[PDB]
């Protein structure tokens, strides 16, 4: 009965692990009773201490394992490069949790829990990992390698992995530290000096690794910049210099294998020119497509919710993912048919990008309803409308 | 698809041709502008990637070239350490200004034979700085009421290593003088130090 | 970096050769016309161009201090109106309409004090670049060659030095200002070399 | 009923704004009443600090907003872009609203009417981004790539876009930038510059953005240039420097989502090799291909009214609108009939570029004429001769 839980620790709170973590189920405990989102409190010392406790995938007697995260407030820190070239952006290195990806989580849908896939791959590796298994025997690589077309949130899913992953050790990890590796930085202008120096930016990367403290992550966005092609015309031009800095960046893979806690993120929208090494240094191999028809559908729902929530929409309404849509068998009846014409929505709509999708609902509020006020019934055809003309538009785009 | 630096490096006798030839252009500059001597007679060049006043007079043009590679000996052999201008009046001669250069060089220069990390860029534009530097200054250098001329002092530690034509003389100081300093340049080799003193005015 | 400067006597048409010969200084020292404009009377196409360029930008200067006051006036380098490569801002806020010294002493201390202001001091040789002066005037001077640009801030951005003033006057208040509107050159200084 | 107003403050005037408001409100008092541009005026006060009084999209017991904008002069485009010191590399700067584009909003017409759509996007993005919405919820990626056929506005109409754009929206904008980058910047002769290029170019993109109170236009024309075969099939070493171009683009462009101010107005050929990334964030996509026998009126009109104006033809003439033309319904008179006879050129104009459109009758009186002192409608019979010319021409290179 394993039930994960959230716990938001505020950068303005003052209480720590034991308050909180009796306060908590003191909370829990009082209800003890779908997932809900713990928001409004009743006691006061979480009410100063606490912005959000909620819970993501009825009954209570689970292995309810609070965790406590405090979403911190940096953004950036500026780690530029060793050599020269003076405010070129070589690092961005990104405290653990802080609340840029916060909720971020609830991004994708991909209902065959790829997701949790994904999620409990760190866990289990940390499980066998410090449980004396040989390396020598059995091994893998900290490489992850997300793989899906464009427009489909790979490289916000390695954020989102990252801030859940964080969520989830805090019991073996206080914190932790994201890496955006920015690929076209690291190379350089001149013949060598571009290896040379991903040894550098490696060797920052070793520094966080032995903080046992912390979790490595890094984050290689479009690895191909870094792996150019062991497979061009021999017109590469940069030769000794292209695949060499490549097969560098093999050898820190390679070296960075050994520890226990680095975790490489990567993904490709451009996964035609991938170099063999990576996909052979073989992580998850996760693939990925575009979103289903129900994962659109519960996008749109997310999208509505936070809607009514900003006032947007000013009557806030009711919506039924489509576990209850299907129970009620689907009966046209005037409650149902908001959200079965929503689920034509989705059913037409499919083909397309989440990226596009989340753009739909603010566009179309743009588009069709020319007015700083509108409700659903005529939101819901204006958003069809809407995707009707981006299908249109694809097309035209020849 | 590369690119290389290929750093040259410096020398005891590099460094002396360029701080000769900066001195060179300095005094040129200095002399031209204050109204020590005929300025519409003179005109310009390019050096150190930006434009310099130079003169015309044969007498002080030989004479200056002489001083020069007689500096640049003396830096190959680190021998003076004070380059002065002291500007005086006509015929009762009083000192109005004195240009005061506090010269340091490399003694180990003898062991010192493989080179120093240090550009013709930056040392380019740290003489650009002097230059500009001293052109500036002639923005509150108290106006010459009358016409001037001028002397040159210099001090090697040696008493030995004097060439004929030169004679010892005087310290020449100033009464009522502020000095103020400019900024300071080098070659990690030679530094020069650089101050004016400049007779304080009689009237506020 | 910061810095004032501290005058005994007030003034009125001081502030007009002031900012003249500081803007002149200025050019020079980034390198934007091969020597100081009080020494660019030798050799009389870009160079007397740009140097009618500067030249009108002096006289309506003198023009508008002429006309009516100005509290601070603005020196740009590249960037644009709204921001710039770099700035000089000049005050001359703290300065009514006296004065028995002469112009040249004001400017000469000033200056000397600018060499202490050790301002000028980037062994960065910048590249040859745009320039434009403005300053704030009457609210109805009726001023004709700048422009005013009433939607105008001063940029917070390469502070390089605001040379401020003193001329050892009590206290005065801030809405004989507070009226007052920048103008703008109507024409960008280009800075030359060769 | 809000009713905008294009208060033309003439730099010329300096007085200050409030008493411009009261003035034009009188001014509105006065009239009471289709749109129109006042000029000429009874109080002097208005008629010294004004310009010009424009209105588009008659009636006035509505809700009138003044928009008080003064002219700018001189695009300097001066940007350093310095990766050594030592480059003069096409990076355009325009400050916002300027003569460069006074009246060309007025102009650019478009079958689709793009215009009031893509106009009020930019319109919706204040009034419902700064409701406080959680952006990692509904983003919107601020990359409109508008395209089409060559020479067809689009540019153009990005640029009388923005400008008018900063035009409606003062209150909250001091001002704006423009920022026109052009690839022709972008590549090098060396590999591993060009990714350092793009990270400095938004580097300063970035200053113009730090400014809350600005307004920021990125004009990239030729997208494609950055994007040309990401996800292609010929050699690669040229597609080395692409990639590694075109990946640091994108991060950098979903780096910049994160603030309220700032519009991407792209823009390509046929440029079919465009891309599969813009392709993505392509939040409003925008097929122009010529414009319909309406907007070729509209345009010659346009043309016409200029042509009377400057009396560069002598003998005014009186014109309809197609609207016009249609409450009499096309019926023929010796007074229409000049209309009509601009009407066959246009229904036989279409296939054509509005660039060559608007360029014909310079060309056609420059060709045919030879006389600057001529009648109108005799005007017309050599514009078409020239008309057809352009025709055989096309005929000819293709
Ligand atoms: N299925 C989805 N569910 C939720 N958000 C999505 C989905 N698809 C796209 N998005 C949004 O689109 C953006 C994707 O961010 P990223 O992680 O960069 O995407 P991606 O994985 O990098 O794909 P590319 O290469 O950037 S097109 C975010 O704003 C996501 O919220
Ligand atoms: N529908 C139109 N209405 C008015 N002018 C138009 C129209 N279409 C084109 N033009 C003119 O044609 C020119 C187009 O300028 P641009 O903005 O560069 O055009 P474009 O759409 O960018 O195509 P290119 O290939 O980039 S020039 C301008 O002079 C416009 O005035």
């Amino acid at each position: 009965p394993t039930v994960h839980v959230e716990v938001h620790q505020r950068g303005s709170s003052t209480a720590k692990k034991e308050d909180i973590n009796l306060s908590v189920r003191k909370l829990l405990n009082r209800h003890n009773i779908g997932d809900y989102t713990w928001t409004e409190f009743d006691e006061p010392f979480l009410t100063r201490n606490v912005q959000s406790v909620s819970i993501i995938d009825d009954l209570s007697a689970c292995t309810v394992a609070l965790h406590i995260f405090q979403l911190n407030e940096d953004g950036p820190s500026s780690e530029n490069l060793e050599e020269e070239t003076e405010n070129i952006i070589a690092a961005n290195h990104w405290v653990l949790p802080a609340a840029e990806f916060h909720g971020l989580w609830d991004s994708l849908v991909y209902d065959v829990e790829v997701k949790s896939h994904l999620l409990d791959y760190v866990m289990t590796t940390l499980l066998f990992s410090d449980k004396n298994v040989n390396s020598n025997l059995i091994t893998w690589n900290r490489v992850v390698l997300l793989h899906g077309p464009p427009g489909t949130g790979k490289t916000s899913l390695c954020k989102a992995l990252a801030q859940k992953l964080t969520i989830r050790l805090s019991s073996r990890y206080r914190y932790g530290q994201l890496i955006e590796i920015n690929s076209h930085s690291l190379f350089s202008k001149w013949f060598s000096e571009s290896g040379k120096l991903v040894t550098k930016m490696f060797q920052k990367i070793q520094d966080l690794i032995d903080d046992k403290d912390a979790l490595v992550f890094v984050l290689i966005d479009q690895v191909e910049s870094l792996t150019a092609a062991r497979n061009a015309c021999r017109a590469g031009t940069e030769p000794s210099d292209a695949i060499r800095v490549v097969n560098a960046v093999l050898t820190q893979i390679d070296q960075i294998k050994r520890h226990s806690n680095v975790v490489i993120l990567t993904t490709s929208n451009i996964t035609e020119k991938i170099d063999v090494a990576f996909v052979d240094r073989a992580d998850i191999k996760q693939y990925i497509g575009p979103p289903s028809a129900a994962a659109i559908f519960k996008i749109y729902l997310s999208c509505l919710e936070e809607l009514m929530k900003c006032q947007i929409i000013y009557p806030r309404q009711q919506l039924l993912t489509l576990r209850e849509l299907e129970m009620i068998g689907f009966i046209e009846n005037n409650v149902s048919k908001l959200s079965l014409l929503l689920n034509d929505i989705s059913r037409k709509s499919e083909g397309l990008s989440g990226r596009v999708l989340r753009k739909l609902p603010f566009l179309a509020h743009a588009l069709y309803v020319q007015a700083p006020t509108v409700t659903i019934e005529g939101f819901l055809q204006a958003l069809s409308l809407a995707v009707d003309k981006q299908f249109e538009e694809r097309k035209k785009l020849a | 698809a590369l690119q290389l630096s290929r750093e040259q490096g410096i020398t005891l006798r590099g460094s002396a041709e360029i701080v000769a030839e900066f001195f060179s252009f300095g005094i040129n500059s200095i002399l031209y502008q204050r109204g020590i001597y005929p300025s519409e007679t003179f005109t310009r060049v390019q050096k150190y990637g930006l434009t310099l006043l130079v003169t015309t007079d044969l007498e002080l043009i030989k004479y200056l070239n002489n001083v020069v590679e007689q500096l640049k000996d003396w830096l190959y052999k680190c021998s003076v350490q004070k380059l002065v201008v002291v500007i005086s009046n006509i015929e009762s001669g009083e000192v109005l200004e004195r240009w005061q250069f506090d010269i340091e060089c490399d003694k180990t220069a003898k062991d010192d034979s493989a080179p120093r990390e240090k550009s013709q860029k930056a040392i380019q534009d740290e003489i650009r700085s002097v230059i500009r530097q001293i052109t500036a200054t002639v923005t509150f250098l108290p106006l010459l009421e009358v016409s001037c001329s001028f002397d040159l002092l210099i001090y090697t530690d040696k008493d030995l290593v004097v060439p004929e034509k030169w004679e010892e003389s005087g310290p020449q100081f100033i009464t009522n003088s502020e000095e103020v300093r400019l900024r300071s340049f080098t070659t990690t080799i030679h530094k020069v130090n650089s101050m004016v003193a400049y007779k304080i005015p009689v009237n506020d | 970096c910061m810095v004032p400067v501290v005058f005994p006597g007030p003034v009125q048409e001081g502030c007009c050769q002031f900012t003249c010969e500081l803007l002149k200084h200025i050019m020079y020292q980034r390198q934007q016309l091969p020597l100081p404009y009080e020494q660019l009377k030798h050799f009389y196409r870009k160079c007397q161009q740009a140097l009618a360029e500067l030249e009108s930008v002096l006289s309506h200067l003198e023009d508008f201090f002429a006309r009516t006051l100005v509290p601070r006036v603005l020196i740009l380098l590249g960037g644009n109106a709204l921001s710039p490569k770099e700035f000089y801002e000049l005050d001359l806020s703290l300065l009514a309409p006296d004065q028995s010294l002469s112009t040249a002493a004001c400017l000469r201390r000033l200056f000397r004090a600018i060499f202490m202001a050790d301002a000028f001091s980037e062994l960065q040789a910048p590249p040859l670049m745009g320039t434009v002066v403005m300053a704030q005037g009457h609210r109805n001077c009726g001023e004709d060659w700048f422009r005013p640009k009433l939607n105008y801030r001063v940029p917070s951005r390469g502070h390089k030095l605001t040379v401020t003033l003193s001329c050892g006057r009590p206290s005065i208040r801030t809405t004989a200002w507070e009226d007052y509107i920048w103008f703008q050159a109507p024409v960008t200084f280009k800075g030359f070399r060769e």
